[PDB]
RNA sequence: UGACGGAGCCAGCGAGUCUAACCUUGGCCGAGAGGUCUUGGUAAAAACUCCGUCGGGG
């Protein structure tokens, strides 16, 4: 998933977070991917689309 | 298969013994139509030269280059 | 000096817009 | 010099020589090694060689020139049905 | 069908029936002065201006089979013998002919010598296979019997 | 009468700034009254010059795209000294998508100045070429006539190219200009190249492609604006457009 | 007994030593930067033979390849066929980056020290 | 109809389909002579079925025999596997036994793998 | 245990209306959201066999 977190370290901050998307299935953010600054790997629990919108609850 | 029993490795005709110990080293592993091509044109130079035969001097080259009395280390 | 006065008029008629 | 011997010829033996003159001349052993036949070539003649004997195809007379030159001389060489009837 | 032909740092190999060139070796030095063939016609040699006769086989311009390092005098001639195939005997500049066999292309089987100036031609005979026909260029050809001592000619 | 104090303007600037100093082309883009029906197809249609030459085709790295076999069309061109050193690449379709994957294809882009394949085969490219070349109309795919031989139909057709005459269409390619139909009205296409030749060798190649474009005859290559050309705007790849015959 | 010819090693073409005991098409390669193609279309457009060797080609031949190889555009040669001081700032921007994040982190303050 | 009997050669991954039938004596490989088998050194590699017997036999058949599967290699190891089937078991068929058990007894005293598979299953010590 | 360019042929798992990028110059339409076209830059079966050619590091 890309354009949530603007650096590797900023995922670092929020690994294992109970990531939800608009279409309702859950998951987590696991990983910062490396080689681009922003993104990660997140382990959804059925195959998330390409037309779908993630969405990270927050307080 | 000539590795299973502890003798079989003799019955290897030894043209392809020998073909298989020319693919020895980690540039070479796991390439045998290389080496074969490789002794196809190798018995060819020996008759070239030599008359003879290839495969009879292949086998005169092993009867002379084994040793007869090797050394071991002792305790 | 024309090249500006092309390139604000492009860019003004945005902002009258 | 070359020598060339039982080959398709009214002359057997066959003593070919260069002269360094493009001067290439043919002698024989059976006749005593009287002049035959000559070329000449347009610059000095070094190396000649001719065909064997058993050729079994076109010839050549190749002389070789000082001058960078090779020259080449050759001599070249219905249905079934109706067959059953 | 085929006749080698020498120039300077190359062999080339013309045909009989195209009488162009099929093969041409120039992995040669310097001036490459003879290029006979064996008489069983598989490979060929080459004499050259550093001294060395690179024996190899014909058809195939990219094997050098086999470079005999000769004399460090220019070979001006190197043949193969007509009724032993694998026994070539090369001369040189140094006015010594090498009888070589090419199963020990590190050392001349025997030195043929007594030559007083420059032998640029040898020969062998149908007849003995032992004997050898060595002309020199202060005149006076030179036959020698190879079973023999061999230096001094007969 | 507005048309070189315009390109001055342009050329002055063009100096000037440094991200704009890079570019090296001149288009004109027109923006014609109706919308164009024909949608964008990749055909380049290329317009000719009456006048004037834009590159001779020994001044351009020429990629050629042929088909499967490729022997025919590596070995006749490269030997019959008209098209010895015409083509930088001759490459196979089979040799370009096996060859060229990933991020050598942005490499091919800026190695090779001009791209041509052979038309039979023009249309499978854009899947091996890849998407980097379809980014706008510079290193966009022209394509020859190999063969000068027609295809009739229940027909073999044969397998033969003359190299005078793809030395003839490079020579018809590399001195003249080309568009691409849009299904909008703004079109685009290249005049001049911007320190070969100046304003007076731009300035004739200017009112041939507005001359080539709007003529009913010359149709099925030259006959698409129709009704009037509203405007037309000299801007290279990076400068802003500046107007000239507003109405 | 005589017989005559037409030998130079090595010489100097556009200020380089061109070794002479090879092909024409590869001992022009040596000098930098022009290809291999290139020193292969010019004995081409010189009629130069292909195979012959440094060592030979009178200084007749030579210039006219030296006409061409320094003048190119005049003899029908094709144009395409001739031959950081921003890291160490944004090294020092980047670790700047983390050294204010290491001090709105407590946990990243015991590094330096 | 056409007498024909049909065998299997089977080596790494490699099947080979070899139909027999009567014939005038040519022997097809993926619709192509034996004679233009791929690795070029390997092709006396399936000449084995051919010339351990003796040509003479197949004077009158026909070996069609299609492959797919395995590689360079061990495509090699069944064609020759499935043509040495393919004549052994026409024999028992269409021609006389005692043919068959001279071609058996042929093919084992060369190479026993031209007959049967040589599976090479694992084992663990 | 080379370098290049063609030609030759060889697999086995895999098929959720799902499989996929950024940045930029510019035109036109629209009250706007946006639409549409334009433009340049940056990322992103093999070994094997056969032929042709070749013979210190930055």
């Amino acid at each position: 998933i890309k354009d949530m977190f603007s650096s590797a370290m900023e995922v670092a901050r929020f690994e294992g977070a109970q990531i939800k998307t608009v279409s309702g299935i859950r998951g987590e953010i696991k990983r910062a991917l490396s080689k681009p600054e922003g993104h990660y790997r997140a382990a959804f629990e059925d195959k998330i689309l390409m037309s779908d919108i993630v969405i990270l609850r927050s307080w | 298969r000539y590795a299973n029993k502890r003798f079989r490795k003799a019955q290897c005709p030894i043209i392809e013994r020998l073909t298989n110990s020319l693919m020895m080293n980690g540039r070479n592993n796991g390439k045998k139509l290389k080496a074969v091509r490789i002794i196809k044109h190798t018995l060819d130079i020996i008759n070239v030269l030599t008359d003879q035969n290839p495969i009879q001097v292949v086998v005169d080259a092993i009867t002379n280059t084994g040793p007869r009395e090797d050394t071991t280390r002792v305790g | 000096d024309y090249y500006q006065q092309v390139q604000r008029g492009k860019q003004d008629k945005k902002i009258s817009r | 010099l070359d020598y060339v011997e039982n080959f398709d010829s009214p002359m057997q033996s066959a003593l070919i020589a260069s002269s360094l003159d493009g001067h290439v001349k043919v002698f024989d052993p059976l006749d005593n090694f009287q002049v035959k036949f000559g070329w000449k070539f347009s610059g000095p003649v070094l190396s000649c060689a001719v065909s064997p004997s058993t050729a079994q195809g076109n010839r050549h007379l190749v002389a070789g020139l000082s001058s960078g030159l090779l020259a080449i001389r050759t001599k070249k060489k219905k249905s079934n049905n109706f067959q059953r009837m | 069908h085929d006749f080698a032909v020498t120039s300077s740092t190359r062999v080339q190999i013309f045909s009989s029936r195209t009488r162009q060139v099929i093969k041409t070796f120039s992995r040669f030095k310097d001036v490459v002065y003879s290029a006979s063939f064996r008489s069983d016609g598989k490979l060929l040699c080459a004499g050259d201006a550093t001294g060395l006769v690179s024996v190899y086989d014909s058809y195939n311009p990219r094997t050098i089979l086999l470079s005999i390092n000769a004399s460090t005098h220019p070979t001006h001639v190197t043949k193969f013998h007509t009724q032993d195939n694998k026994i070539l005997a090369t001369a040189s500049d140094d006015r010594v002919t090498r009888l070589w066999d090419i199963s020990n292309a590190y050392e001349p089987q025997l030195e043929l010598t007594g030559a007083t100036d420059y032998v640029r031609t040898l020969s062998f005979i149908p007849a003995a296979p032992h004997l050898v026909a060595t002309g020199s260029y202060d005149g006076l050809i030179r036959l020698y019997d190879t079973r023999s001592s061999g230096s001094t000619p007969i | 009468g507005l048309a070189e104090k315009a390109l001055k303007a342009l050329i002055l600037q063009c100096e000037e700034n440094p991200s704009l100093k890079n570019d090296k082309d001149i288009h004109i883009i027109i923006n014609t009254g109706k919308k164009m029906g024909i949608n964008r197809d990749n055909i380049p249609r290329i317009i000719p010059l009456t006048k004037y030459k834009l590159f001779k085709p020994r001044d351009l790295n020429i990629l050629l795209i042929t088909k499967d076999p490729s022997a025919l069309y590596r070995e006749t061109l490269t030997k019959d000294e008209h098209t010895s050193e015409l083509f930088k690449e001759i490459i196979s379709v089979k040799n370009l998508r096996r060859r060229f994957k990933g991020s050598k294809l942005t490499q091919l882009y800026k190695d090779f100045d001009l791209v041509v394949a052979d038309y039979r085969v023009h249309h499978l490219l854009p899947e091996v070429l890849g998407s980097r070349f379809y980014h706008g109309s510079k290193k966009l795919p022209y394509m020859i006539r190999m063969s000068k031989e027609v295809k009739l139909k229940r027909q073999q057709m044969v397998e033969k190219c003359d190299p005078i005459y793809v030395r003839a269409q490079l020579r018809s390619i590399c001195k003249n200009t080309s568009y691409i139909p849009n299904n909008d009205n703004c079109l685009s296409v290249r005049v001049g190249y911007i320190q070969k030749h100046s304003i007076p060798e731009i300035l004739q190649n200017i009112q041939d492609t507005i001359n080539f474009l709007t003529d009913k005859s010359k149709r099925p290559q030259g006959g698409v604006i129709k009704g009037g050309i509203i405007s037309i705007f000299v801007k290279t790849s990076n400068s802003t457009s500046l107007p000239i015959y507003q109405f | 007994s005589l017989v005559v010819q037409e030998f130079q090693h090595i010489l100097r073409l556009l200020n380089t030593n061109v070794d002479g005991n090879i092909k024409i098409v590869y001992a022009l390669t040596t000098i930098k930067g022009v290809g291999r193609r290139y020193s292969n279309l010019v004995c081409k457009k010189a009629d130069v033979d292909l195979h012959k060797r440094a060592g030979e080609l009178t200084q007749e031949e030579l210039e006219r390849i030296v006409q061409i190889m320094q003048n190119p555009t005049h003899y029908k040669i094709p144009a395409w066929f001739l031959n950081h001081t921003l890291a160490n700032n944004v090294e020092s921007k980047l670790r700047d980056d983390l050294e204010r994040l290491k001090k709105i982190r407590x946990x990243x303050x015991x590094x330096x020290x | 109809a056409v007498p024909s009997v049909q065998t299997f050669g089977k080596k790494k991954s490699a099947t080979a389909v070899a139909h027999v039938k009567a014939g005038k004596g040519l022997i097809k490989v993926n619709g192509s002579p034996i004679t233009l088998v791929e690795p070029e050194i390997l092709r006396f590699k399936v000449y084995e079925p051919l010339l351990l017997v003796g040509l003479d036999k197949f004077s009158n058949i026909d070996i069609r025999v299609r492959v797919t599967g395995g590689g360079h290699v061990s495509q090699v190891y069944a064609i020759r596997q499935a043509i040495a089937k393919g004549l052994v078991a026409y024999h028992q068929k269409y021609v006389d036994e005692q043919s068959k058990n001279e071609l058996k007894k042929a093919f084992t005293s060369y190479d026993r793998t031209l007959l049967i598979a040589d599976s090479r299953r694992p084992e663990p010590k």
